[PDB]
C-alpha cells in the first residue's frame, strides 16, 4: 500500500538563516561604557548538547555574527556620548609654547594659553591648558596654533565617571534559533566540521578595540593557527602561548576645571607633578621569540615559501602604530623595533617600548565620532595578554621586484578593521532556523 | 526567553525511526525577536490547525502518499537509513501540493460527510 | 505578513448556504501591525476555546435558538436568500447573550456531567 | 485591553472544592505590555499543549499523585478545608517534576500504545 | 425543532474600520528621499479576487488613506533632513550688487559678499556668492541686503548626494484587514460600486508634490471626469489624455564650497557659465485646447452653467504660480497666460511658459521645514505627464455682483493642499476589517 | 487510591510581581502639559469585585507603583518641554535698576535693559525687560546684574498655550495582572488588610506637584490618619476636613515680543498696569486650628510624647516656603507665620500669608530642567482644598540638649521628594500575577 502521510511536530531540519541575537552578561553591574545595562543576565547553566554522526559545513569569512556585532559596538559607542558634553567653543587660535625647564613628558607637551567665552556669552577671559603635540597644528610663523580636528569633525568629551574596561558579552540565539558551534582542535575557516554541539549561548567576548595585536583573546589548544582570507588582503594569526605584555604612564596628572558654559566643564590638564618619564611598554624577549619562530613556521608550510617581515611604511597611526586603550587613555606605541627579535632576544634583561599618549581621537578609524579624552588622574598601569595578531599577505612576485619565493614581504602587520577582531572570535558560531513541521509516510490510517 | 518551544534536537543524529519524540539596543532586540517567535509559532499552529491536529504531536490522515512524491523506494529503507536532514532535501518541490491536499481532505472531506450523512 | 489568516472572502457575494468554508517608519508599523494582529487572532481562539472547538471550522452544540434571536421565520430561508452581510445585522443585539450561554453550556454543563455522572 | 484572559478570581476565597470553574509613553507601555502578555498566554497553551488539553479547562490524566508529592492527608479534607492560596504553598517543590510526568506519560505513553498497538 | 446554533470560522464579514497600512516598493534601490529603503518589497503576483453580487457604498471625501499618506510623506521628508547640516550662521547683512554685464539669468541673480565665521571661531573672512533675487529682501538705502527667512523659520540644507525623484509606492493592508477596490469606469465620488474587488495591495504612487496641475498621474478611460466636493471649495479633474509637458534650465552651473563651521560644507553658486536662458516650460497647444475643451463641457453639464476662466489674483506663488520639482531644483511658473487657449492655438510652433528658479522652499506651504535647495550642476531638463488638475470652484452669484449663470468666475484653479492630489489617487480604496466569527442556526446538535 | 492528577484551568493564584502600569482618562480633551493625549480613555464602568476570606498584608513604604509614577511624570514633562524654545542667549551683562515710583509688587521688581543680538546675527540692540528680585545675582558695585543659573544649568521657557492644569489619571495593570485594594477605614501602613477588592484600575490622581501641605487630594473617612515611615525621617498625615485654601495675584501684566532668534520668541513682562499688591493665599483659622488641635493628638497617641512645632531654618525655598502651581505661575509662600494657631484664632476676619512670584524654576528639586516661566498675562486667582501633610519627625533626645519628652521639635515641615505625594495616594494598590495553572489530585483517572 502506498504508506499515508504522517506529520510529525518534533522536528530537528535545519535552515541557514539571518536573524538578530542579543545579551547575555555576568551580573556584575555597579557607568563601564557598555554598562552591564538593558543587557540580559546569564544563566548559571551552560546549555549545551552534543551532536554525533553531524557533517555540517560553515564559512567563516561569511559570517553575519560579526557584522552584527560591530553594528552592535557601534551604536553603543554612539549612544554612549551622546548625553556628555559637546567641545565646539574650544576650536580657537592658541597661544602656546613650551611649558618650562631624554624621556621627558614635558618635551611632548605644550603649554597653550587661549581666549575662552564665559558663562556671561561677553566677558571673554584668558585660561590655560596643557595638550600634547600630536593634537596641535601650525598656523603662522609664531606660536598661533590650532586645536586640531577643527575642520574635520566635531569633538565630544567623554564623561568623566564612564570606564572604558571591556565587560564579557555572551551571545545568544532567540528562541526558534540554535548556534551550531564546532569543537574540532583547528579549523581551517571553510570547510565541513565533525565534533559539532548546539548550544544556547556563546562564550564570553571582550570587546578589545585595538590593532597589531590582539589582546584578552581566546588561543588555540593544540598549536598556533593562521586563519586566512582567501589570499585577499591579510591573515588572523592565533597563538597558543598568551604573551604578557605591562604597560606603564608613571606619575600624576594635576586636573583643573573650566567652565565653557552652561554645565560645559571642561577638564584640564593643569600640571604633571610626578615623574617625566614617557609611556612605555614591556614584554618578555623570549616568548616573544618563541611566537614569532612558531608563527613563521604556521605560515611557511601553507604558503610554501619562506617567511620575512618588513617594517611598515610611513603614514597613518592606523597602520604604523599599536593602539590600546589602557585605562582612559589611548596609547600610541611605536612597534617597528619588536619584528627583530634575532637582535632583541639577547637582552635577557627585557625591552622597551615607547609610546605616546593621546588626548583626541578619531574614534576608531571606522567610527570616526571625534572623542576627546579625560584627564586621568593618577599613576596608571595596565597588564594583560597577547593571543593574536593580524598580518597582512605579502605582495607577490609582481610589485617588488626581487623574488618572492623565500621572500614574504610583509610590508604592513595591520588590520585598521576593528571587525577583524570580531571575526577571530566567531570562527566557531552559526545561526540556524528550525523547521518543526515534517512530513513522512507511515503505515497508519486515520479513520 | 521564549519558553515555549519543543524539540531541541538532540538526537538528531541519530536514525529518523527511532527518534520517535523529543520529550537601548538589546529591548529592541527583545521586542523584535519576541514577536518573530510568537509569530512563527502561530503560522505552525495555523498549519496544524487546518488539519485537524491542534493538540496532537502525531497525526495519521486519508491522503495516501504518491511514488512521485519524491525518490519512492522501500519505505523501510527510509525510516532505517535516513536522517531529517536526508528526508527534507526530498520532502521539497511537493510542499504546497502536500499542504493543500491535506486542508482539502480534513475540513471538507470529513466535515461534509460529519454533518450531511450524519443528520445530526 | 501574516500568513495565518484563513477566509479570503472570494464567495461572499454567492448564498450562504452554499459556501460551505473558504479551502524607521514602516518598521514601527510592521512591529505594531504584527502584535495587532496576533493578539486579535488569540481573541477568536478564546471565543472559540471556550466553547469546547479548539481546531474546528464548524461546531455543533447544545444551546436551542430562541425565536427571539432575530427576526426569526423559516430558517431555510434564512440559508436560500441570505449573505453573512444580510445575517449579520440580525445577529447583533445578541452577541453577548449568545456568548455567554455557550461558555455556560460547554464548560460547565458537560464537564461536570463528564465528571461526576461518570465516576472516572 | 487584552480581551482574552479568563478567570477573574472572584470566587477565590470560597472553598477551592465548590468553586469548579470562573465561567510617547503610554504607546511604548503598550507595545511592551500586549507583547509580555501575548507570550505569557502562550507559555500556559504549551505546557497545556504538551499535556494532551488543548481546548479543555478540566483534565484527568494517568500519572498517580505521590504521597510524598505535598503534606498528604485525606483528600477530601484539602477540597473541603484549603483554598488555591492555601494548596499553591503545598503545590512548589514538586513543579518541575509533575511537569515533566506528565510530558512523558502522555506524548510518549499514549501516542506510542496508539499507533504501535493499533497497527492503524 | 428550534434549529440549533453553529459557529463556522472561515466567515466573510465587513466593518469599515481605521488602521495602519504599510509598504510595498519595487526592487530598484541603488539616496533618493523616499529610499526605498526600511520598505516592504513587492509581491511578483498582483493577487486581487472579484465579488460578484456586491452592493459596497465607500466615501472619497472621507479616506483615512489620504490622511495617513499626507502623516506619513510628512514624516519621511522630516526624517531626509535630520542628518543634514543646519544652514543657522548664514543669516548676516548681505553686501550685494549687479553680478556682470531680454532672456537672461543674470538679470535675476545677485552677487553677494559677505563675512562668514571660519573653522577658528575668530578670524571671520570675506566670501562670496549668487542668490537669485527672490530670496533676497531690503534693509537700507544701499546694497545691505538680507537673506530670506531669517525671522521666520530655520533653514537646513539639504545633502547633495539625495535625489528628490518620486518612486513609486504601494500600499497594502496588514493581515487581518482587506482592501476594497472599485471597478466602474466612472465613479461620482460618494455612492454605490457595483464592479467592486478586493486586493491586498494598491497600484504605485508616486508622491509627486505640486500644485495647479497633476503630474505623472493616473488617467480616466472612457471621459475626464470632474469629482467635485460638496460646493465646498474646489473640485478635482482628470483628463483622459496625458498631455506631454518639457521644462528646461539650460547651461552649466560652477560650484564651489565654504567651511562654515566643523564639516558645516555650504555650496555656492559660484558663476553661471553656458547660456543665460531663463528657465521655461513648453506644452503643445493643441492638446491642451482640447484638454481645456473637455474640461469646459464636463463641469458645464453637473454645475449647469457655462463656464469661464479667471487669472489668479495677486499674493502667494502657493496659489499664483506652478510649483514643479524637477531635479534638485525648484520652479516657480507663471500659468497666467496659458489659460487662454484661443489666442493661444493660433500658433502651429509650440509656446512657452516662462519659469524662476528658487534655492529657499519653505516646505510645500503646509510643512514648512526651511530647505536650502543645493546647487545642481549641469545642463538639465525633465519632462513628464499633464493628467490632472485642481480647479477651484467659481464663486456664486452673491459676491461678484455680475452674473453668475454662464459666468462661472474661477478667480483661481489652485488647491495649497498636497492631500488633494492624495484624494485624486485613493478614491478606489476602503479598508474593511474581518468579522470571522459567525453565529447560525442549523440542524445539527452536538451530543 | 491515590487520586490521581487534574488540571484546571480557572485557577486564581496569586504572586506578587512588578510590571508596567498604563493610562485611563476621563474624556475632556481640548496642549495641558499632560496632554490627555496617548493615553488610554477609561472604562465607564468601574469594575471591582469583592473578596471575601481574604487576608491579605501589603506594604505602603516599598509601593512599585510610586516609582513608576514618579517616572512616568519626569518622563512627561521632559517630553513637554522639548519643542519649546531655548533660553540660552539670554544670559548676558544686565544693566538694571528701580523701575520707577508696603505691599508694592514693584518694588520686588527690577527694570533691566541689555543688548540681545537679533535676527542678523550681527546688530545687537537694547531691549529691555522686567524681572523679580529672586532671579538675579549681583557682579559688581554698580547696576551689572546676572540672570540666574547661567552657571548651574540651561534654562528653557515653556510654551504658552500649554497649561500647568493637574488632570486626573487613573492607573490600570494589563491583561494578566491584578489590582487588589483595601477597604478599611484606616491602615496603619504595613500589616494586613481584611475587606479586600480586586479592581481593573485605581480611582484619579491628580499630579499636584507641591510641598508642606497636599492639594486636591483624597480624605480620610472616619478620623486624621498618621502614616509614619519607620521613625527614619518624616510622616504623611492625611486630614478628614477638607480646609478651603484660597490665593490671589491681582492686576494685569502686560507683555511684549523680543525676536532672539529665528522663532526664538521671547515673551518679556512689560508692565505692570492693574493693582500693586503682592500675591497672598488666604485661608480660614478656625478650620486650621481645628486641624492642627487633630493633628497634635493623632501623632500624640501613636508617638506617646506631647507635640510641639518649630519653625524651619534658614535655607532652601525647597524647604522653608510653600511651593504651588497655580495658573502659569509658581508661588513660593511663607508658612512660618501660619503654624502658631494660638495667636491666629483671634482674628475672626480672616488670615493672609504673603506670596512671592518665580519667573525661573529649577524643576521640582529632583528634575531640575530649568524651566522659565511665561507670562500670565491677567487677574488670576486659585483656589484648592487642603487634604495632607508631609511633616518630618522630630530630632530625638540626643541632638537638641533640652528635654525631648513632652517637646517633640518639629525642627521642619518638609518634604522635598515629590515622591511622597504619590506615596499618599497610593497606599490601597498592590500589583498580582495570576497563576492560572493548578494541580491536584482528584477522583478521576483519563482512559
Ligand atoms: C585585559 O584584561 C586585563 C584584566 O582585566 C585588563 O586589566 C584591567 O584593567 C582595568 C582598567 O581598564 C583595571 O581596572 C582598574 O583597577 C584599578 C586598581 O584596582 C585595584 O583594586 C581592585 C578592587 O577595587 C582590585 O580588584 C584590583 O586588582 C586592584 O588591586 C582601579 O583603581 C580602577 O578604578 C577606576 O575606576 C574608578 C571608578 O570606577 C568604578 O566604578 C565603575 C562603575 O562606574 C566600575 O566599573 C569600576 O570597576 C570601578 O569600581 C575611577 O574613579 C578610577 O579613577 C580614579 O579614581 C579616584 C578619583 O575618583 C583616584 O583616587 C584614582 O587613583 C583614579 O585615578 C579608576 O579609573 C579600575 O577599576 C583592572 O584592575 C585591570 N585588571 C588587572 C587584573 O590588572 C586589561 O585592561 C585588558 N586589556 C585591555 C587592552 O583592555
Ligand atoms: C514624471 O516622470 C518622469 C519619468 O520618470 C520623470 O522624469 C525623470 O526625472 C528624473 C529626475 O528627477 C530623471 O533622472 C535623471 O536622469 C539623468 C539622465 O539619465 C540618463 O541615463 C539613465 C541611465 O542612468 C537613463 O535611464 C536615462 O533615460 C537618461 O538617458 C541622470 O543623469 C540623473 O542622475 C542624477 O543622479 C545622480 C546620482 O544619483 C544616482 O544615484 C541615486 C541613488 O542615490 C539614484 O536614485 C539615481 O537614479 C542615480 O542613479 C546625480 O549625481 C546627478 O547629478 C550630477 O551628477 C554628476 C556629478 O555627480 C554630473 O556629471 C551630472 O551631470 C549631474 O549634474 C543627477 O542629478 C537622474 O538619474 C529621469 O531620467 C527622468 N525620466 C525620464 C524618462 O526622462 C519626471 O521627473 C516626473 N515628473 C516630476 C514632476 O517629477
Ligand atoms: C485644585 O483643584 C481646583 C479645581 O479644579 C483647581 O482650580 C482650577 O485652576 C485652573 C487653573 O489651573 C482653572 O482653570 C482656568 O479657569 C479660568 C476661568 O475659567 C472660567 O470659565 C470656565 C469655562 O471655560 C469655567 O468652567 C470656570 O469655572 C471659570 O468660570 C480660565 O480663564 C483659564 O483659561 C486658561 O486657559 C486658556 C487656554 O486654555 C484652554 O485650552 C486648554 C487646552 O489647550 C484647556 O486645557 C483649558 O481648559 C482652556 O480651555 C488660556 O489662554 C488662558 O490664559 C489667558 O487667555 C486669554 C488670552 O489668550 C486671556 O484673555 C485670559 O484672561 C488669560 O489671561 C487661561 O490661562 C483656565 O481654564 C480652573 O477654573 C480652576 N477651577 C476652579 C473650580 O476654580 C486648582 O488649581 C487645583 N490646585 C492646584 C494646586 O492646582
Ligand atoms: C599621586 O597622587 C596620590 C594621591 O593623589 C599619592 O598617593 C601619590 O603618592 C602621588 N604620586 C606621586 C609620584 O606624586
Ligand atoms: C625557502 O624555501 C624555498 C622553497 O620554496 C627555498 O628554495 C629557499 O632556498 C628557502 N630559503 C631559505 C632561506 O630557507
Ligand atoms: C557643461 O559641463 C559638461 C561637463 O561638466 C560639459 O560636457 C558641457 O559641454 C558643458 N556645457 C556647456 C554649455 O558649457
Ligand atoms: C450658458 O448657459 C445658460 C443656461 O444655463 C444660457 O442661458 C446662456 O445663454 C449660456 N451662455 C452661452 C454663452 O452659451
Ligand atoms: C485687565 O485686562 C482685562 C482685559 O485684558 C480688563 O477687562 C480688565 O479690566 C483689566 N483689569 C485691570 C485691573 O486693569
Ligand atoms: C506630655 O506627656 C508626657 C507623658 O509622656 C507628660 O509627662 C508631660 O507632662 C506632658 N506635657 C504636657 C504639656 O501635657
Ligand atoms: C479680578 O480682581 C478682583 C480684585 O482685584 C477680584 O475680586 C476678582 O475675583 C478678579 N477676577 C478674576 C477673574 O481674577
Amino acid at each position: 500500500e502506498n504508506w499515508w502521510v504522517t506529520v510529525y511536530y518534533g522536528v530537528p531540519v535545519w535552515r541557514e538563516a539571518k536573524t538578530t541575537l542579543f545579551c547575555a552578561s555576568d551580573a556584575k553591574s555597579y557607568h563601564n561604557i557598555w554598562a552591564t545595562q538593558a543587557c540580559v543576565p546569564t544563566d548559571p547553566t551552560p546549555q549545551e548538547v552534543l551532536l554525533p554522526n553531524v557533517t555540517e559545513e560553515f564559512n567563516m569569512w561569511e559570517n553575519y555574527m560579526v557584522d552584527q556585532m560591530q553594528e552592535d559596538i557601534i551604536s553603543l559607542w554612539e549612544q554612549s556620548l551622546k548625553p556628555c558634553v559637546k567641545l565646539t567653543p574650544l576650536c580657537v587660535t592658541l597661544t602656546c609654547n613650551n611649558p618650562t625647564n631624554t624621556d621627558d613628558r614635558l618635551g611632548d607637551m605644550r603649554n597653550c594659553s587661549f581666549n575662552v567665552t564665559t558663562e556671561l556669552r561677553d566677558k571673554k577671559r584668558k585660561v590655560y591648558s596643557l595638550f600634547y603635540v600630536e593634537d596641535i597644528t601650525a598656523i603662522g610663523n609664531n606660536s598661533t596654533y590650532r586645536l586640531i580636528n577643527c575642520n574635520t569633525t566635531a569633538i565630544t568629551q567623554a564623561c568623566p565617571k564612564t570606564s572604558f574596561e571591556p565587560i564579557p558579552i555572551h551571545y545568544c540565539a532567540p528562541a526558534g534559533f540554535a548556534l551550531l558551534k564546532c569543537n574540532d582542535i583547528d579549523y581551517k575557516g571553510n570547510e565541513t566540521c565533525k565534533n559539532v554541539s548546539t548550544v544556547h549561548c556563546t562564550h564570553g567576548i571582550k570587546p578589545v578595540a585595538t590593532t597589531q595585536l590582539i589582546l584578552n583573546g581566546s588561543t588555540a589548544d593544540n598549536q598556533t593557527v593562521a586563519r586566512i582570507d582567501p589570499s585577499e588582503n591579510l591573515a588572523i594569526i592565533q597563538l597558543k602561548d598568551p604573551v604578557k605584555i605591562t604597560c606603564r604612564r608613571p606619575g600624576n596628572n594635576t586636573r583643573g576645571q573650566i567652565q565653557i558654559g552652561p554645565a560645559m566643564t571642561f577638564y584640564n590638564i593643569e600640571n604633571v607633578v610626578g615623574d617625566t618619564r614617557k609611556a612605555y611598554c614591556e614584554i618578555n624577549g623570549t616568548q616573544w621569540a618563541k611566537a614569532l619562530n612558531e608563527t613563521k613556521e604556521v605560515l611557511r608550510n601553507i604558503l610554501r615559501k619562506n617567511i620575512s617581515f618588513m617594517v611598515p611604511s610611513g603614514g597613518d597611526p592606523e597602520v604604523t602604530n599599536h593602539h590600546f586603550n589602557c585605562g582612559g587613555e589611548f596609547f600610541y606605541c611605536n612597534t617597528s623595533e619588536i619584528i627583530n627579535i634575532t637582535k632583541i632576544n639577547k637582552t635577557e634583561n627585557m625591552t622597551i617600548i615607547p609610546c605616546r599618549i593621546r588626548q583626541i581621537v578619531n574614534s576608531w578609524m571606522r567610527v570616526g565620532k571625534g572623542i576627546f579624552a579625560p584627564p586621568i588622574r593618577g599613576n596608571i598601569t595596565c597588564t594583560s595578554n597577547i593571543t593574536g595578531m593580524l598580518l597582512e599577505i605579502h605582495k607577490n612576485r609582481e610589485d617588488q621586484g626581487e623574488d618572492q619565493d623565500q621572500n614574504n614581504t610583509y610590508v604592513c602587520l595591520t588590520g585598521g578593521n576593528m571587525k577583524d577582531i570580531w571575526r577571530s572570535e566567531l570562527y566557531k558560531y552559526k545561526i540556524v532556523e528550525i523547521q518543526p513541521l515534517g512530513v513522512a509516510p507511515t503505515k497508519c490510517r486515520r479513520y | 526567553l521564549g519558553a515555549l518551544f519543543l524539540g531541541f534536537l538532540g538526537a538528531a543524529g541519530s536514525t529518523m525511526g527511532a527518534a520517535s519524540v523529543v520529550l537601548s539596543v538589546w529591548g529592541i532586540k527583545q521586542l523584535q525577536a519576541r514577536v518573530l517567535a510568537v509569530e512563527r509559532y502561530l503560522r505552525d499552529q495555523q498549519l496544524l490547525g487546518l488539519w485537524g491536529c491542534t493538540g496532537k504531536t502525531i497525526c495519521c490522515t486519508a491522503v495516501r502518499w504518491n511514488k512521485t512524491w519524491g525518490n519512492i523506494s522501500d519505505y523501510q529503507v527510509i525510516w532505517n537509513n535516513y536522517t531529517w536532514q536526508q528526508w527534507d532535501r526530498e520532502v521539497n518541490n511537493y510542499t504546497g501540493l502536500i499542504y493543500t491536499l491535506l486542508e482539502e481532505a480534513n475540513t471538507q472531506q470529513e466535515k461534509n460527510e460529519k454533518e450531511l450523512l450524519e443528520l445530526d
